[PDB]
């Protein structure tokens, strides 16, 4: 936890698991605040043995620790090692929700948004639906960099790259979000020859790894 | 479908109201025939002007005017190339007017089809229902309904596509009472696991093939983002 020194105090432990339950080579973690309740917390995109999908969420705890986790979505229509998720509001509702980026064996790849919403009480994400797209060979998921933010400040979020080029190109592209989550066309921003900018010599500051 | 004394060719419904004519009223000893080039024409009373034309081609044809409604003009072929639309859609009881069903989920678990019935001033009369069935029968979390008339009765019935917990498909039908109710359900299709899916299947009721009965065409959307209309 933080304090008003900008340091931070002792760690404390909250929830934990046994060995042989979970296992960390098969954990995609993210973070947000998915119930609106004031309080960023986790979720895991789990690798469950067949590679599917299955996403927990670990709601905090007032103290700041988290509790029991609990499915939020689930999916065997997709491969967890082609999964990429990321996190945001992307369709301003003030409660943070998901997206999956996925890579394609056609070459191609694609965004799927799940939007978080309450159903009868019970907190889960909305179906999945596509985004983003783009043609075969257009761009190469693991030549680019992924950030998520509210780069236009209209109160929804969207997410920005910086793409390494087959000629060693970087350049900058951002999608924005529109009122239903669908994203606009990118938008081309900054560029630079790999003589100034080196793709792979340089990481970006991020709320969650990879 | 009835040639009137006043030359006025019509179609006519069982609630005795006019559903489509020609318009070729007063030309008294007007007599309507199909010609030989496959077209439906309505002549004059000195056998050679024009009144009224299908304005088709379809030698070897014939005209047939279908229990399912309406009335169809048909090549050699068995397809079709003009159609009056003389039909009523869901038409339950086949009194001459559209009605409306519907399936309620009771929150005891059981459920019933009701069906409300069209009135005279177009107004929709105090439902009925029919095959009530008990809690247990039906698993309603994952079913998608259709109307139509899938047996060519003249009167419509209605059909339910539902998913099961194995991730098979059934596809079900149930037949039009003259009572304005439904009948049992019963399978008309069914696929094992592993082909059709419901969380993919969009389906669309109407006649499609044109042969006079209706059926049942799917919008699929597969996962990897292609897609296929199929139809059954
Ligand atoms: C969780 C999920 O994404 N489920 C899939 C699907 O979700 C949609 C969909 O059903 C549409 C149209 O019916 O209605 C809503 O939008 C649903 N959304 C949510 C959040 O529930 O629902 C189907 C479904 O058949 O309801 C899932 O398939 C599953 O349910 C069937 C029928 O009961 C059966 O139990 C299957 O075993 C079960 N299938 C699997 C593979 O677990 C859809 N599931 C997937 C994985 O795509
Ligand atoms: C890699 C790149 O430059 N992408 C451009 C970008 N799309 C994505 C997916 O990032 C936009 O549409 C452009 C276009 O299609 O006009 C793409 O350019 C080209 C050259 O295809």
């Amino acid at each position: 936890t933080s304090t008003d020194r900008g340091t931070f105090n002792a760690p404390f432990s909250s929830w934990s698991a046994p060995s042989g339950s979970w296992l960390r080579s098969r954990v995609k973690s993210v973070v947000g605040d998915f119930d609106g309740d004031g309080r960023d917390d986790l979720s895991v995109f789990y690798g469950q043995g067949d590679d599917t999908v299955k996403t927990y969420v670990f709601p905090a705890a007032p103290d700041g620790g988290f509790t029991t986790p609990a499915v939020w979505w689930q999916s065997a229509s997709l491969d967890w090692n082609r999964t990429t998720p990321h996190a945001g509001d992307f369709n301003g509702d003030g409660r943070d929700d998901t997206l999956v980026w996925y890579d394609y064996p056609d070459g191609s790849d694609k965004t799927s948004t799940m939007l978080s919403e309450r159903v009868s009480g019970k907190d889960r994400f909305g179906s999945a639906k596509v985004t983003l797209s783009s043609p075969p060979g257009n761009l190469d998921v693991t030549r680019m960099q992924f950030l998520t933010g509210d780069y236009d400040g209209d109160g929804r979020d969207d997410l920005a790259t910086l793409n390494h080029q087959a000629d060693g190109t970087v350049k900058m592209w951002t999608w924005t979000a529109r009122p239903d989550a669908m994203f606009n066309g990118g938008i081309a921003g900054w560029s630079a020859p790999a003589s100034s900018w080196v793709f792979g010599s340089a990481q970006f500051f991020t709320t969650y790894p990879k | 479908l009835t040639l009137r004394a006043d030359g006025d060719l019509v179609v006519v419904s069982n609630a005795g109201k006019t559903l489509w004519s020609t318009g070729t009223a007063g030309h008294l000893g007007a007599t309507a025939r199909f010609t030989d080039s496959g077209n439906l024409t309505v002549v004059d009373a000195d056998g050679t002007t024009v009144l009224w034309e299908s304005a088709t081609t379809a030698p070897g044809g014939s005209a047939v005017l279908q229990d399912r409604g309406d009335l169809v003009v048909r090549d050699a072929q068995g397809a079709s190339q003009w159609a009056a639309g003389t039909e009523v859609r869901h038409d339950y009881n086949g009194d001459g007017r559209s009605d409306m069903a519907a399936w309620y989920n009771y929150t005891d678990g059981r459920d019933a089809i009701h069906t409300f019935l069209g009135g005279t001033d177009g107004t929709l009369t105090k439902p009925l229902k029919s095959y009530d069935v008990a809690d247990g029968v039906w698993d309603t979390r994952a079913m998608k309904y259709l109307t139509g008339d899938f047996n060519g009765d003249g009167r419509g019935d209605t059909a339910v596509l539902k998913g099961y917990s194995d991730t098979s498909v059934k596809l079900w039908v149930a037949l039009g009472r003259a009572d304005g109710g439904f009948d049992a359900p019963y399978t008309a299709w069914s696929t094992p696991a592993g082909g059709f899916h419901i969380s993919y299947m969009t389906p669309h009721a109407g006649d499609f093939n044109g042969d006079g009965r209706d059926d049942v065409a799917v919008w699929y959307a597969y996962a990897d983002g292609s897609t296929k209309l199929w139809t059954f």
